[PDB]
């Protein structure tokens, strides 16, 4: 599942009016997970505060590098809320 | 252990990663009695 | 050959359990070389501390915006010992 | 080193000459950090 700790930020700016870059550890030595089963829907769940409402530190249109233990590929956040769901890049 | 490396001026730092771990020791406990009947005090040479 | 001033960092997080994003420049301003010199194997050892027990700043993972003189890639870092090699993102 | 070699008489002086070179230390800058979060100051009985 999520782990918070393998969740880290990629863009420097505090700029609130831009996208955000993430960058998530799902290979061996953090989740261990395909990039299938991390790209699936509402697997970020977790990382909102309130997934029913759409608050949290994920926005529409941020950009995460998904490190899976197969292979690796740029997504971007589609919707937060019901569910967090991603797509390609 | 840490360790030293290198990187451009101006760059950000890099930290080398220290290790932790624990190691846990379990605590016993014994007991050394003794009984002296008090019969006995006048009866020995000794100090029971 | 590798040039440590022309390495840069990208991500901005110091979590140390997820990956990194690094920046290459080896345009004309740089170290002037391809990519696929750059991509070569054992290119970025000099990066690292100890390349032969895999100590340095580049972790398993991590992904490389390499800029060449002819091109840019993305490429992330499969191994750190006993070389560094990467591969296409 | 320098060396003496042998002339005739009257004939000019040939030195052996003496080679020098320049021995140049470049200078390198190193870094060892760590980073500790405070989210472990309450939850460590050391001072990390």
């Amino acid at each position: 599942a999520f782990g918070i700790n393998y969740m880290g930020r990629v863009s420097t700016s505090a700029n609130n009016d831009t996208q955000k870059v993430w960058i998530y550890n799902g290979t061996a030595t953090g989740s261990n997970e395909t990039v299938a089963t991390i790209a699936a829907s509402g697997y970020f769940n977790a990382f909102m505060v309130n997934v029913a409402l759409g608050k949290g530190p994920l926005g529409v249109g941020d950009l995460i590098i998904i490190n899976g233990n197969d292979a690796s590929a740029f997504y971007t956040v589609q919707t937060i809320t019901p569910n967090v769901t991603v797509s390609v890049f | 252990e840490g360790m030293a490396n290198q990187k451009a001026p101006q760059d950000d730092i890099t930290p080398m990663n220290v290790s932790n771990r624990d190691a846990e020791a379990v605590i016993e406990d014994w007991y050394a009695s003794e009984y002296a009947d008090r019969s006995f005090q006048n009866k020995l040479a000794v100090n029971a």
